[PDB]
């Protein structure tokens, strides 16, 4: 249980391979 | 008389015609002779003259709430066009 | 900060203030560095390796670069201009990343 | 052979060509394809590469086809073995000093050099000596240089001189060590700078934003149009998967010969940033994720309160014809006529098409003898249009400008900088007026700035006075043109997306404002207590001020209709799929119409196109520009009282484009445009 | 045998993202996407090989102009889950590091023939 | 087969080629061997989707399976065939795969379901889509 | 064994750079006018080589960036043309030159 | 434009000798055996324009070109990223068939194919390409014409000056 | 002629089951189970029109839905 892809549940920083940055609404 | 009342009655007026056709000759005479007087009587009313080579001549009036009545104006003399527009105004009064 | 910074190039094989050609990989995940996109560890990156290697002095205004010592066991032969080069601003082999500089243009 | 046509023999086959063609032109007419490197149809003939060599029976030695004039009874041989040997020798000379950079070259799959080496070259080399080495120099944020790969054609220099007109590039040096580029450290300043990359055959000039990201064979190309400005430049969007990788022009002699402006070319970067993916409904915690049903419910509860002209619609620069006709029908059904365009020319009359379109086609401006530019900087508004004005200036046309002194590429006569100068010119007191009257093909171009002026009625009346006095509109030639800076303006005028009589007569503080992609609205447009619905694809000033945000597709993600400044109807294609929970805009408006209780008749895209055809017949003729009946004089006779009502303003005719690289939400999101702006502002 | 990305003796990866190995792959087992690195080099941000789709033809080793991708001498690489058989750039680089000397010796022997 | 000078005793194969540009899309190709002449001959019959080709099984017994395969792959009906059935494709397959309009991956996919303890067919989904690489050059001349 | 100029591009130097200012002296300017008189007014760029020679003689034998910019301004041409002509010919020396 | 004078000769000759029997539009689509929802997809019949990077005319509709250049293409559908490996996933069966294999010599051939299968189609004509140089640089001689700055003024001549 | 081809193909479909080329699970999966599922299906009559439902469901209606 050493090597897994970066999209795996086991990966510390799991990757959603989205190629677009999404607008973050202003606070309040 | 009735030319003043287009603004009160119509929300918009569309004049579709063909740029060069025998059927649209009367519509072309109507637009190049009476459009200026109708605009002078109704300054703020949008009277849209839209043209295409294959376009079929028509006279459309939009009333309040999106009710649209289309009247074909093909092969009609410029005076007949004016009568048909008067009938459109009367129909708008009926609503 | 990196989310609104313009992607820039350090300038080893490029210029100090140019745009960096970037794809949209890692843009959703939030990664904005070249090495971060493909390496998830904290070890030394190959770019760190290549920076550690020092520029090599050569004689002449052109150096032939084969990448490796044997011509047929490395990069294609490349001819690099040594004009306007010094230790601080060396010329670079595009295939290998090796850095070169010469003093010959200064009539030496 | 009627008059001008002659006869030529190419490989023993009769071809009829005009007298003014060269050998290469006749060879193309004959179906024979000659190898070329330096010859370009739209650039000056050079003759340097010597790859076009063919055989003429009269001439002893091979001649260059591109620069050799064809003659009557000339026999042209393009397949003689001597020509094959000469081709191979020229190919060898081209490749001896070329760097072995094919794997690292971004021209790898699209290189003319490789393809003609394979087709018209030998398979092996005899060169063992040292190759030439060049040191690259910065030409700016958008152009990457590998001058070692440069075969010394002069396409970039010829473009920079004849077309771009910045005259920055030249061949410095003599012999083999001759080099191309600015002798000083200079950055290429033209907004047509990107075109040299396409003009470069051998990847010496390359696109820095599109560097090492993909290969040519990996990309799917979809032919669409550019909404960056109202020219509607025809483009090809290359995509890998769900990502747009690069944008390049297409050939359309009608509009963009083959040139694309830098903004249109490099704004795809801003299509990956600040994107709206999901419906957002405002709460005490701010805008938050919501489903389509919940957003529509909130819009229904908001519209229930508002009535009549309290409902207001503002359309943006990038809104398409179908979404605008959808919004128009929905708001007329609700009972509102407060339909405006964000520009600030909301009240511009849509009555006659000749008033707001370029009646002279873009192609026909080639034949202009004298051109007058009123209150327009055509460089910023449309760089390709300025390139065509440079082309007509080269022919010998005399150009006068009645706006502020601007750095147009060509030389021009500065008639004046304020409205009073145009008034004097229209009255007939001017040498340029006697030039306009004398000219057989006079053209008057009025900019969008005049349209966005508080005193537009009387300025337009003065322009019409000049039209009538100088006779620019006559039989067989209409010389009145209006240049637009936005794609959606002409379409909105055509459909009739104009405030109604009631809205103008009795202004009503809006209670609900619908933003159809409008991020450039003036702050007074929304009363600051109104309920704002923003429909769009980037998060910007519009989205920040929205109670409900409805995600929509972009021009790369939807099949939509746009009208040019000349009124030519052109259509986009879906290059990449829609992102997240976003939908096509007309579908959004029709779904909202069903939710609110005023269901719209159309339920399919062809039905929407039929509705557009009914409202304006030219929309059925996609790709064709329809002539306009000259009704402009009757309109101004109609609006006699209004033009008298219009007052005088203490403003001088000038462009409204502060910064060319950022003019819309997509450009503002783009990182590349920000770098260009920083480079210009230093 | 098992694939391995290689590094120069300095520690710089040999790959220059020409993408020929992905174009020549008969089985379409290689997916590559690249960028300009901060120094200015042409380097890959992604190099993954599907070893459940690979046919071990060796065409990718033939097409690479810089000897970056090689099929190493290791045939003991069975796994207990299919996810571990989808290699990526980091795994391929680790395999190249592990088998560097043997691969280098094999390449020195093979250079004589081709 | 039976002419004294030309004795093509053998049918090597029967094949069809789909040309969607043509009105008569399919070209049924027959390959023969004459052992006496040590020669090969190729016979082509150009048909469309609706027309049928008479079976030649009585002349060569080998034709039966070749015509069954041609019917399966391309959809060319062979008249008077003893029993025309599909050979290669899965049971219940209705499309003809070698037609140029048929998708390379097809329309359906096969999976075992745990809920219903059966192996079932479902509409196609691809984890990784087939990547078509367009390598054509403008300068090439051999393409007809 | 390369000659004086090894660069076909501008090499920034404390002597030769953008801030450096070059202008013709009044007598040299009269010589400039006499040189120009030989060529038609509209085709004024014909004097580029004689003017560059005159500026080289005045400036001590070096054709600097300021010299090229001044000649380009006087001839009303883009500076790249003067750069190209100053780089093409041999006698034009673009590096510091001795007394002899 | 003259003739290929190769296998294409026999190809065209086989084309002109033979012909197809007329059938009602859409009937063949039922014979094909594919899902009927395939024909709900919309068709675009177009010829690709020339790539701006290259100057070859092979891909264009030019007399030099002897290959089929009219494609049937279907509209683009949804695409997503594999959660594990970021690969581009799709559910469109007709994604690449039209681009890759559906090539036709003439627009009427593609229209006939679409009407035979029952696909609704829209034909897009390529923007016409005319190889006409502008009047300013119509020929090599025009580069060095008097058009650049006018005829040389002779008021600088010493005789005219004096 | 198209009718003839369709009839021949339908006869082939019948012959597959008749000659035991296809199996019991094939008959269950492809005919009996969907018909029984359709009989057992209870659905709420949607007040939203056909356009609204597809708009809520997905952006591209032409793409199929599984396990609806
Ligand atoms: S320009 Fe063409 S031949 Fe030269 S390195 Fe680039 S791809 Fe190779
Ligand atoms: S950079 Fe490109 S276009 Fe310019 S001269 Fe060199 S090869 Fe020609
Ligand atoms: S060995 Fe063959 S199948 Fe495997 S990755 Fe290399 S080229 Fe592809
Ligand atoms: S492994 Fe070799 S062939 Fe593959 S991308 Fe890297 S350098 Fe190119
Ligand atoms: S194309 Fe004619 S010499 Fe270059
Ligand atoms: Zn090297």
């Amino acid at each position: 249980e050493c090597y897994n892809p970066k999209g795996s549940w086991f990966n510390p920083a799991k990757r959603n391979w989205k190629k677009v940055e999404i607008w973050q609404p202003p606070q309040v | 008389a009735w030319k003043t009342a287009l603004t009160t009655t119509f929300q918009e007026l569309r004049i579709t015609l063909s740029q060069s056709s025998s059927s649209s000759a009367g519509a072309r005479e109507f637009v190049l002779g009476q459009y200026a007087e109708l605009k002078a009587a109704n300054p703020l009313l949008p009277i849209l003259v839209r043209e295409s080579n294959a376009a079929q001549a028509s006279l459309t009036a939009r009333y309040d709430f999106g009710v649209e009545k289309k009247v074909s104006i093909e092969n009609d003399s410029a005076s007949g066009i004016l009568s048909k527009l008067e009938g459109l105004v009367k129909h708008g009064q009926s609503l | 900060a990196e989310k609104n910074k313009i992607p820039e190039t350090v300038g080893g094989a490029a210029f100090k203030g140019d745009l960096r050609g970037t794809s949209a990989v890692g843009l959703g995940d939030g990664l904005y560095s070249h090495t971060s996109k493909w390496m998830q560890g904290n070890g030394k990156s190959p770019m760190d390796y290549i920076n550690e290697v020092e520029p090599i002095k050569v004689k002449g205004l052109v150096v032939a670069s084969h990448g490796s010592d044997d011509p047929a066991l490395g990069c294609p032969v490349e001819y690099i201009s040594l004009k306007g080069t010094s230790y601080e601003n060396p010329a670079v082999c595009k295939y290998t990343g090796n850095r070169y500089y010469s003093d010959c243009w200064k009539h030496g | 052979l009627p008059a001008d046509k002659m006869e030529v023999f190419v490989n023993g086959e009769a071809v009829v060509v005009p007298k003014n063609f060269t050998v290469l032109q006749a060879c193309d007419a004959a179906g024979v394809d000659v190898p070329r490197f330096c010859y370009h149809q739209r650039l000056s003939i050079a003759g340097n590469c010597r790859m076009c060599l063919v055989e003429i029976e009269k001439a002893p030695k091979p001649v260059a086809s591109c620069a050799f004039p064809a003659g009557p009874g000339m026999k042209i041989k393009t397949d003689t073995p001597v020509i094959k040997k000469a081709r191979e020798g020229v190919m060898e000379f081209l490749l001896i000093n070329h760097p072995l950079d094919c794997p690292i070259c971004d021209q790898g799959g699209e290189c003319d050099l490789q393809d003609q080496a394979m087709i018209f070259g030998s398979d092996r080399s005899r060169f063992i000596e040292y190759k030439r080495a060049v040191a690259d120099k910065n030409l700016g944020p958008l152009i990457k240089t590998s001058m070692n790969r440069c075969i010394h054609c002069t396409r970039c220099v010829r473009f920079t001189h004849e077309v771009a007109g910045t005259s920055e590039l030249g061949i410095t040096g003599r012999g083999r060590d001759s080099e191309v580029g600015t002798y000083i450290e200079k950055l290429h300043s033209s907004e047509l700078s990107g075109n040299v990359i396409d003009l470069c055959p051998v990847g010496a000039l390359l696109s820095k934003p599109y560097a090492f990201t993909a290969r040519s064979w990996e990309l799917k190309g979809t032919e669409t149009i550019d909404v960056s400005d109202a020219l509607g430049s025809n483009i090809k969007v290359d995509c890998r998967g769900t990502e747009v990788m690069r944008i390049t022009p297409r050939l359309n002699d009608a509009i963009n010969e083959e040139w694309l402006s830098d903004k249109g070319r490099f704004q795809y970067d801003g299509l990956k940033r600040q994107r709206l993916n999901t419906p957002l409904v405002k709460g005490a915690k701010g805008l938050e994720n919501a489903t389509w049903s919940a957003a529509f419910d909130a819009i229904r509860t908001a519209i229930a309160g508002a009535k009549g002209n309290e409902l207001k619609a503002i359309a943006g620069k990038l809104a398409d014809a179908e979404s605008m006709i959808a919004l128009k029908d929905l708001f007329n059904k609700l009972g509102s006529g407060n339909l405006i365009h964000e520009d600030g020319s909301a009240t511009l009359s849509a009555d006659v098409r000749s008033s707001y379109i370029a009646n002279t086609t873009i192609a026909s401006i080639e034949k202009a003898d004298v051109i007058l530019l009123v209150g327009t900087n055509p460089r910023f508004e449309s760089p390709v249009f300025n390139a065509r004005l440079r082309k007509v200036f080269l022919d010998g046309a005399k150009v006068g400008l009645v706006g502020e002194k601007v750095d147009l590429t060509y030389a021009y006569q500065h008639l004046g900088a304020d409205v009073a100068a145009l008034e004097s010119l229209a009255s007939g007191k001017g040498a340029f007026f006697e030039a306009l009257k004398g000219a057989k093909n006079p053209v008057v171009i009025v900019g969008s700035s005049v349209l966005r002026r508080d005193d537009r009625e009387a300025v337009l009346k003065t322009v019409n006075d000049l039209v009538d006095a100088a006779g620019v509109v006559k039989e067989g030639w209409n010389g009145f043109n209006v240049l637009h800076d936005n794609a959606s303006r002409v379409a909105a005028l055509d459909i009739g997306f104009v405030p109604s009589a009631s809205a103008r007569t009795n202004p009503v503080p809006a209670k609900v404002v619908y933003l159809l992609g409008s991020d450039d609205f003036k702050d007074e447009e929304i009363p600051a207590d109104a309920f704002v619905i923003y429909q769009g694809h980037h998060g910007d000033k519009g989205a920040a001020r929205a109670n409900v945000v409805l995600p929509g597709a972009a021009y790369t993600e939807k099949a939509s209709l746009f009208a040019n400044t000349e009124g030519r109807v052109q259509t986009t294609r879906t290059a990449v799929p829609v992102l997240g929970d976003a939908r096509e805009d007309w579908k959004i408006i029709r779904a909202l119409s069903e939710v609110v209780g005023q269901q719209l008749p159309y339920d399919s895209q062809p039905q929407v196109r039929a509705r557009l055809a009914e409202v304006a017949p030219h929309f059925a003729e996609i790709g064709k520009a329809e002539s306009a009946l000259w009704l402009n004089g009757q309109y101004f006779k109609g609006v006699k009282d209004l033009v008298a009502k219009a007052a005088r303003s203490t403003a001088s005719l000038a462009t409204n484009i502060s910064n060319y690289y950022m003019t819309d939400a997509i450009s503002r999101a783009s990182r590349t445009m920000a770098k260009c702006t920083a480079v210009r502002q230093q | 045998g098992e694939h391995a990305l290689r590094r120069y003796p300095t520690g710089e990866e040999r790959c220059i993202s020409c993408k020929l190995c992905e174009a020549i792959c008969p089985a379409q087992a290689i997916t590559i996407e690249a960028e300009e690195r901060e120094d200015g080099s042409r380097k890959t941000t992604r190099y993954d090989i599907d070893m459940t789709k690979c046919i071990y033809c060796g065409f990718c080793q033939e097409a690479c102009p810089v000897d970056a991708i090689v099929e190493g001498p290791n045939f003991e690489f069975s796994t207990e889950t299919r996810e571990e058989l989808l290699y990526d750039k980091q795994k391929l680089l680790e395999n190249g590091d592990k088998w560097e000397q043997e691969i280098a010796a094999n390449l020195r022997t093979e250079s004589l023939y081709r | 087969r039976d002419h004294v000078n030309l004795q093509y005793k053998t049918l090597i194969d029967i094949t069809a080629v789909d040309y969607p540009e043509r009105s008569a899309r399919f070209e049924v190709v027959y390959h023969l061997l004459s052992p006496r002449l040590n020669n090969r001959i190729r016979i082509k019959v150009v048909v469309d989707e609706v027309t049928s080709v008479p079976s030649v099984s009585r002349i060569w017994n080998a034709a039966n399976w070749f015509e069954r395969e041609t019917w399966d792959m391309f959809g060319v009906f062979f008249s008077n065939h003893p029993d025309l059935r599909r050979v290669l494709t899965d049971y219940g397959f209705t499309g003809h795969p070698l037609r140029k309009d048929f998708p390379l991956t097809g329309y359906t996919e096969v999976r075992y379901d745990y809920g219903k303890k059966r192996v079932i067919s479902e509409p196609l989904e691809l984890t990784q889509e087939f990547r078509y690489f367009d390598f054509s050059s403008p300068w090439d001349t051999l393409s007809r | 064994t390369n000659s004086t100029d090894v660069f076909n591009v501008h090499h920034d130097t404390p002597e030769n750079n953008k801030d450096t200012k070059f202008d013709f002296t009044e007598a040299n300017y009269k010589l400039v006018n006499k040189i120009m008189s030989n060529y038609p007014s509209n085709y004024k760029a014909s004097a580029m080589i004689p003017l560059l020679d005159l500026a080289q003689q005045q400036n001590g034998g070096v054709v600097s960036l300021a010299v090229m910019n001044r000649v380009a301004q006087i001839l009303e041409v883009p500076p790249i043309k003067v750069y190209e002509v100053a780089t093409f010919f041999t006698m034009f020396n673009r590096s510091k030159m001795g007394k002899y | 434009a003259t003739a290929p004078q190769d296998f294409s000769l026999a190809m065209k000759k086989a084309d002109e000798i033979y012909s197809g029997k007329t059938v009602k539009a859409g009937d063949i689509g039922f014979s094909a055996g594919v899902p009927l929802e395939t024909y709900n997809r919309k068709v675009r019949i177009f010829c690709p324009a020339k790539a701006a990077s290259q100057s070859g005319l092979g891909r264009t509709l030019h007399p030099s070109s002897k290959a089929p250049q009219w494609k049937i293409v279907f509209e683009n559908l949804s695409k997503w990223e594999n959660p594990l490996m970021g690969w581009t996933s799709t559910a469109d069966p007709l994604e690449n068939v039209g681009r890759s294999t559906l090539l036709f010599y003439t627009k009427e051939e593609a229209a006939a194919f679409c009407a035979k299968h029952g696909w609704e189609y829209v034909v897009d004509e390529p923007n016409p390409r005319k190889h006409i140089r502008q009047k300013r640089y119509l020929g090599y001689g025009d580069n060095y014409s008097i058009k650049r700055k006018g005829v040389p003024d002779l008021a600088h001549l010493p005789s005219n000056r004096s | 002629r198209v009718t003839d081809l369709l009839i021949f193909k339908g006869r082939e479909e019948l012959e597959t089951y008749l000659f035991m080329y296809k199996q019991r699970h094939h008959a269950i999966t492809e005919y009996i189970e969907p018909y029984q599922i359709k009989k057992l299906l209870i659905e709420r009559k949607s007040s939203n029109s056909a356009f609204l439902d597809s708009f809520y469901e997905k952006a591209y209606p032409l793409v199929h839905s599984k396990y609806a």
